[PDB]
């Protein structure tokens, strides 16, 4: 399974560095919390009372404040491995987004390769994140991704054994 | 340090807890004013786990009264020990369940136990860390059993994290007050399944046979059976008030006793019970107490461990004991009766010593087991209910109140889903 | 294995070859790395 | 997910903390080297001015 | 709770920029000390060379 | 030369509490904690301002109750009160609540109490610690605290005396478990662990010290001469001594080999003191018999490595010399081949002093002999069948998995301990 | 070489109430210095000061020196600094004139006051200016009391805070910050009374100020004198908050039991658990450290202990500063009081050192100040006691340019 990872940064990695650039609005390296919701507006996506702030607090571990380019590659790659993390994925869903778009209101179809290249998975597991089916299409925004995919890691994250533990039958 | 408040339900519940604050008073030394006169530092310092100092040497008990008949808790205010209350714990209704658990649990419930939680919740925040509830009731009753049980289910989504114990004493063909009582047991016991801790299974048969035999007592009132599950109860909990050469908490038993997580029901004798022409020709000896502690006719349910086999047991000792007399008799009575025991556990006796026994006996005991034989209660009710409920008799006060009969199917599907996998696990 | 599977390429009435596309296209990357440590190895 | 965020934040500051002793000791022993080989080099210092001394000897 | 909880963890980054700014500085003044670990060596090693040659001489004269 | 004593648990502050008692009576130290050269008390006690002895322990638990008789009892001036850690609710028999619960928040306050002890030393030769692999506090934190403690010092000595349950007389249920889950890190944690069994205890006191009914007062007494007994080469000089440095060498032939057999003698009565002379040829004999051993096992079914012999008391070298030649040329007890010499032997000057109230008689001399065998491998393949008798139907796993475990450790760590039974047998193997 | 104390407010005085009971107690020409005392109790309401006239120091203090006001300055440093100061701190300077009239050596001034107050801040400031204009070079050592973030028993207190410490920085030249929260903290770990008053935060506040000044009173083998700490601990002439420690703060039970000595002393008194301000010195960077020693010490091992804290790496020093030490050693041992919870020593030390920490307290001040300021709650009620919108926006302003001062320095 690693090939597809390994073809996959590859090629992203060009695509990462204009996104960065792309998202910063005053032409400098740092990601104010200002420049987040100039993006959501892009998007077409509204933030909440604090949801910046967490935004920002989550990625940036190694200085506090504003963001740079060296603390997103390190928020890319632990990101992109943490699969059995249990960790934070606020900052990475956006850039995501934003890297995996080409058409200016959102994608389509290219939900499977996101999907396959983090897990073959399945087309019920497809069936999960959203409701897109084979056959259709859809339209898309920023809205229907960040959100989806912010609940389903909430989904995951509640599950745990107390009693819901199930041994095998005497 | 550890604290347990207690919540009595129903007139079952509110007169075993009555002799219940007196025996554990006169074991603290706390006068029916309530007031300490206590001699010894042992009996002031782990007061704090069920009462608490008012003003001036006033020891209050962290208790709660809960029924919906006002002679009950006129009785309770009557009596000795009845001025040691606070007023603002008898929680009360007017109306009245009349033996209808669909009036405790959906009619007469949703006024009463808002006002019992608030209740409750003052006497959790009251105290620093709990160690647990403790609810006494009966399951063949109205208002102790459905009112009870909504409280058990609302309490544990509250505090999760806590232990629970349920004294109920259940009803049985032959003991047979209410007509209704196959109907309450059933569904009460499950909801006890899903929302209690652990549950200690009491019925009124084997009070009045040891009352008979062993007490030898001629006019046996209900304040005997009363005073007997109060030395049981007091037992359960010596470990947190003294110490000893092995304590064991509530926690430590459960975790301990409890091989699997819905077969929580257990069975529970004491030790020692003598009657007065006898109180003088025996002995205290560890060996001498553990044969009368595992007698068959001892036990304090009338379900017969040996119509089946040990899943797991417990013994609470009191007094100053050899602990190798403790262990070398709970090895000894293991392995004569070995077919006795369940087998893919071994040493299936857990055991622990405190060293303060009861006032006025040298020695004692307190054995909690956890047997497979509990099976033949949930039958023996379980068919009655069945019987009744294949023609529609009473329902009316039932589905006319707010039950179903996907509920009545839904209690016989977890009845014999249990007596299902009581039966695999023996 | 992609031009033995049940579904009609030229239909768009099956719409699951999507899967299969992308599971070729990471093998065709294989055989590439793998021509290319070839290429690497032989010198 | 903070509860576990927590705990990976203190295994990178602890991961810090075990290389900062680690340090340490390379600084110490370090020190101790250039002492003991400075005496090495006064040694082979004394050893020449005692060799040309004898030379210029010879020579006279 | 969620409050505390996030101070504790503001706190263990804070603490790591202290010891992240002392180990640079460690790793600068090891640098140095290594740094004149060669130079040393290569002053000592001229020594030891002019040494072998002074004594050829020496003898070849003889 | 200090060495500080940590007790963990019930049972482990409990034997503390002989321990200590009898501390301060060898060193004419009244309860209160002054005295009415002489450093020989120093390797314990840190002489506080003017006439004031404090112990080098802290006693640690998760439950309230074990913990404040101490405080207060006899010995309220004696200890620090911040030394006695308490918790505020147990690990209830749950190695998981011991590990993963309350352990997590217990277990940093004591290791910066201990940072300081171990500061206020200066030659630090090792640790003690003293805890029970059956129960939770014992077993759960125990293991952690040894794992934190590895990573803070590494390279100084943990002696670790644990009590392992017991086949049959036993007094938990779940105790298979605890036991199997501690003794995965008592591995590689510890760096020289000694067993002490329950029923060799109790059959010790029921044969020789003539007690029918015990309790765990006179256990607890006979651990201490046990400790103090090989403690006593710090506290007095010897004609011939062995520091806490030389087990770590000649008692341990191999990294993952460090479970000794303990025994002691002589437990006489004091009534058959006067009966019996107690010369050092009848003693050194009496060191090997399986009837006085510490832990009940036999170590006829093994084969011994390496062996050391306190002696205390009035020994020359030239008997006690000639009494180990006696014992090796016999062949009721044999040693393993590779080893020519499988003996390490030790002399000291004080002899073993009785406390007001306990059960051990006045003797001359008394001997503490501390061996390693196969006959342990025996042990841990007995406890394989009754852990894994109980796990084949998941039998209580379901609170150890909801209090924070899984799968993967019951698994991974019961084949660790079968890796350890191969370890064990290959040696045997010539 | 004399002193004058000067206290301002309820809080100034309770404190005083604790610092003549424990010098009276100490001294039974040594006690010239301080002695009827150099004091000067003043308040602008009277139930406070008529506790000191109706006390046990009926005869003590001379009965001019308790000055007291008429009514309170109602919690507004508005209407202590220009309502009712005006009339009260005139009469005040006016004594305080002749009592330095009285001393020939005076080494400075020393003041208490809290500044969430009205009167502790306002006047306090006010006297303060007065005093600078009148002398100047004399030192004036400020002990304030700021607000806790998470404890607090006012409202506007932040408006007091800022308001109060933009003056603060050019009128005094030494100020130690003291809270409440973490004295309360101290007392409850160390000192195990779960229950604390202000009598015993006051009791302890007054064994710190004694320890400093024990240099002037009696004799020492290192003695270090009130222009010391002026010049040693003090880098830039706008960094002047020192963060305070003393050791041992133990009760009798534990005292004995431990055996005290210099090396674990000055660990303790570098521990952000020992320290009478809630903020953490980890955060920040050390400038400059003094050691007060009193008691049996020697200088080898004071000498020995700060080699091991230079060394340690939980706590990292400043680049400008290799040397970054000022110790002081005195003969005397610290005296108790009877009732107070404070066991006898041979020993004790008091820390006075100066970080980027307190950097870190003036943000979170003013955040707290910026929130209610922007939609102007409560400025009405200083505005009508004389005062104008635009000090408050000028004073927050100062605020910000001291944290970049922070902040650039330690760089
Ligand atoms: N030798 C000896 N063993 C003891 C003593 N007290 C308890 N034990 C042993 O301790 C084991 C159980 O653990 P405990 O120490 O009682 O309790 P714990 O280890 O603290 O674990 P928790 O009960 O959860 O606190 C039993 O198997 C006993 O054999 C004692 O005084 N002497
Ligand atoms: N340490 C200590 N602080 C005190 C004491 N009394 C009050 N405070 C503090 O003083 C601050 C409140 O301001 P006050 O001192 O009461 O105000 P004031 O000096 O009386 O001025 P006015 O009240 O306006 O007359 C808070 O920080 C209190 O915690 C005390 O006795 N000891
Ligand atoms: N031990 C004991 N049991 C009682 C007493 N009074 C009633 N019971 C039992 O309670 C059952 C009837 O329950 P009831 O008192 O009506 O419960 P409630 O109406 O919910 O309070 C019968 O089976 C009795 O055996 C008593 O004083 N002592």
């Amino acid at each position: 399974a690693a090939a597809r990872e390994r073809y996959a940064r590859k090629n992203e990695q060009n695509e990462l560095e204009r996104a960065f650039n792309t998202i910063d609005s005053k032409g400098d390296k740092k990601i104010d919390a200002e420049e987040l919701t100039e993006l959501f507006l892009r998007l077409g996506h509204k933030p909440k009372r604090g949801e910046v702030e967490d935004m920002i607090w989550e990625v940036d571990e190694d200085c506090d404040g504003c963001i740079s380019l060296l603390e997103f590659q390190t928020l890319y790659t632990r990101c992109r491995d943490d699969k059995t993390g249990y960790e934070p994925r606020g900052l990475f869903n956006v850039v995501e987004f934003v890297m995996n778009d080409k058409n200016n209101q959102g994608f389509i179809t290219l939900e499977e390769a996101m999907q396959i290249m983090y897990l073959r998975y399945g087309r019920a597991e497809l069936d999960m994140q959203l409701e897109q089916v084979f056959g259709t299409a859809d339209l898309n925004s920023g809205k229907i991704l960040t959100l989806t995919e912010f609940l389903h890691c909430l989904h995951t994250n509640q599950v745990k054994q107390l009693l819901n533990r199930v041994t095998a039958k005497t | 340090m550890r604290e347990i408040v207690h919540i009595q339900g129903g007139q079952c519940g509110n007169q075993i807890g009555a002799k219940f604050w007196e025996v554990v008073s006169d074991e603290h030394g706390i006068d029916p004013t309530g007031t300490y006169h206590g001699d010894s530092d042992l009996q002031l310092e782990r007061i704090n786990v069920y009462f608490n100092e008012a003003t001036g040497g006033r020891y209050v008990p962290r208790a709660i009264l809960m029924d919906l008949e006002p002679g009950t808790m006129d009785s309770v205010r009557s009596g000795p020990y009845g001025q040691i209350f606070r007023p603002d714990n008898f929680v009360f209704g007017q109306t009245g369940a009349g033996n209808n658990w669909a009036k405790g649990h959906y009619t007469e419930g949703a006024e009463l136990i808002d006002s019992v939680l608030d209740v409750v919740r003052k006497e959790a925040e009251s105290c620093d860390c709990l160690q647990g509830f403790q609810v006494c009731h009966s399951l063949g009753g109205g208002t102790g059993s459905g009112m009870g049980t909504l409280l058990i289910s609302k309490i544990r989504e509250e505090y999760p994290d806590r232990m629970m114990l349920t004294f109920s004493v259940v009803p049985s063909p032959k003991v047979s007050d209410t007509v209704v009582e196959p109907y309450n047991a059933t569904l009460s016991v499950h909801q006890l399944v899903e929302n209690a801790d652990e549950c200690m299974v009491l019925d009124n048969e084997a009070l009045y046979d040891i009352c008979f035999r062993t007490l030898k007592l001629t006019t046996p009132t209900f304040g005997d059976l009363n005073h007997l599950i109060s030395a049981v109860m007091s037992g359960i909990t010596c470990c947190l008030r003294f110490p000893g050469q092995l304590n064991a908490d509530l926690r430590k038993l459960a975790v301990n006793l409890i091989p699997f997580p819905r077969l929580h029901f257990f069975m529970v004798g004491f030790t020692p019970l003598t009657s007065r022409g006898s109180q003088q020709y025996r002995a205290l000896t560890v060996p001498e107490l553990t044969q009368q502690m595992w007698d068959a006719k001892n036990m304090m349910c009338a379900a017969d461990p040996r119509h089946g086999r040990y899943l797991t047991a417990s013994a609470l000792f009191r007094g100053r004991m050899s602990t190798k007399e403790v262990d070398e008799q709970m090895l000894n009575v293991q392995n004569k009766n070995s077919s006795y025991f369940v087998e893919w556990i071994p040493n299936n006796v857990k055991s622990s010593v405190c060293d303060i026994p009861p006032k006025g006996l040298k020695m004692s005991a307190t054995f909690i087991g956890n047997s497979t034989a509990i099976q033949e209660m949930f039958k023996r009710v379980s068919e009655q209910f069945t019987a009744m409920f294949r023609r529609k008799a009473f329902l009316h006060w039932y589905t006319g109140e707010g039950m179903d009969e996907m509920e009545f199917t839904e209690a016989e599907s977890n009845m014999n889903d249990l007596v299902s996998e009581y039966q695999q696990y023996q | 294995d992609v031009k033995r599977k049940p579904y009609d390429l030229l239909d768009y009435s099956r719409n699951a070859f999507d899967t299969d596309f992308l599971e070729f296209n990471v093998q065709i990357n294989d055989l590439e790395l793998q021509l290319q440590g070839f290429v690497n190895a032989s010198f | 997910l903070y509860y576990l965020l927590g705990e990976r934040t203190r295994r990178e500051h602890l991961a810090m903390d075990m290389k900062v002793r680690a340090s340490q000791q390379l600084k110490k022993d370090s020190a101790d080297d250039l002492y003991t080989l400075t005496a090495h080099f006064n040694e082979m210092r004394a050893a020449k001015e005692q060799a040309e001394r004898e030379l210029a000897r010879m020579k006279r | 709770h969620n409050k505390q909880l996030r101070e504790s963890i503001n706190n263990l980054r804070r603490e790591r920029i202290m010891f992240e700014s002392i180990q640079s500085n460690l790793e600068r003044e090891l640098a140095k000390l290594k740094r004149d670990m060669a130079d040393m060596i290569q002053q000592a090693n001229g020594a030891f060379e002019a040494r072998e040659k002074a004594i050829g001489e020496m003898n070849a004269l003889k | 030369r200090e060495v500080i004593s940590i007790h963990i648990g019930q049972a482990g502050i409990q034997v503390g509490n002989a321990c200590w008692e009898l501390y301060c009576l060898e060193h004419g130290i009244q309860p209160d904690g002054q005295m009415p050269g002489d450093d020989a008390f120093n390797t314990f006690f840190s002489e506080t301002g003017a006439g004031k002895h404090v112990p080098r322990c802290i006693f640690l638990d998760l439950e309230p109750t074990v913990v404040d008789e101490v405080r207060t009892g006899t010995y309220r001036q004696l200890f620090h009160p911040e030394q006695l850690i308490s918790g505020k609710e147990d690990a209830a028999n749950n190695f998981a609540r011991g590990h993963y619960t309350i352990g997590k928040e217990i277990v940093d306050l004591a290791l910066d109490r201990i940072r300081k002890l171990a500061d206020n030393c200066t030659g630090l030769q090792g640790f003690l610690v003293f805890n029970a692999v059956g129960g939770g506090t014992g077993s759960g934190l125990g293991s952690l605290l040894l794992e934190r403690l590895s990573v803070d010092y590494g390279k100084k000595s943990k002696l670790g005396f644990t009590v392992y349950p017991s086949p049959q007389v036993s007094t938990a249920v779940v105790e298979p478990y605890n036991s199997v889950l501690s003794t995965h890190s008592l591995l590689e944690h510890t760096d020289v662990a000694v067993m002490l069994d329950n029923e060799a205890i109790y059959d010790i006191c029921r044969r020789s010290l003539d007690i029918e009914r015990p309790t765990y007062t006179n256990l607890n007494r006979l651990i201490a001469q046990v400790i103090s007994s090989l403690t006593a080469s710090l506290r007095f000089d010897g004609a011939l001594n062995v520091d806490i440095t030389e087990f770590q060498t000649n008692l341990v032939p191999y990294p993952r080999i460090h479970f000794m057999l303990s025994s002691y003698a002589p437990i006489i009565s004091a009534e058959k003191a006067y009966h019996e002379q107690l010369s050092v040829a009848e003693i050194t004999n009496a060191a090997f018999e399986p009837a006085s051993m510490m832990v009940k096992c036999d170590p006829r079914h093994g084969k011994y490595m390496a062996c050391c012999l306190m002696y205390r008391g009035d020994v020359v070298p030239k008997d006690v010399n000639a009494s180990v030649a006696t014992i090796k040329t016999k062949r009721t007890i044999q040693f393993v081949d590779w080893c020519p010499t499988g003996f390490k032997c030790g002399i000291n000057y004080q002899p073993p002093t009785v406390v007001p109230g306990g059960d051990l008689a006045k003797v001359q001399r008394a001997v503490c002999m501390i061996s390693n065998s196969t006959a342990i491998g025996e042990i841990f393949s007995r406890l394989d069948h009754k852990f894994d008798l109980m796990y084949a139907k998941r039998a209580f796993v379901h609170w150890y998995v909801g209090e924070g475990m899984e799968e993967g450790e019951f698994s991974e760590a019961r084949e660790d301990l079968a890796a350890l039974e191969k370890d064990f047998e290959e040696v045997g193997a010539e």
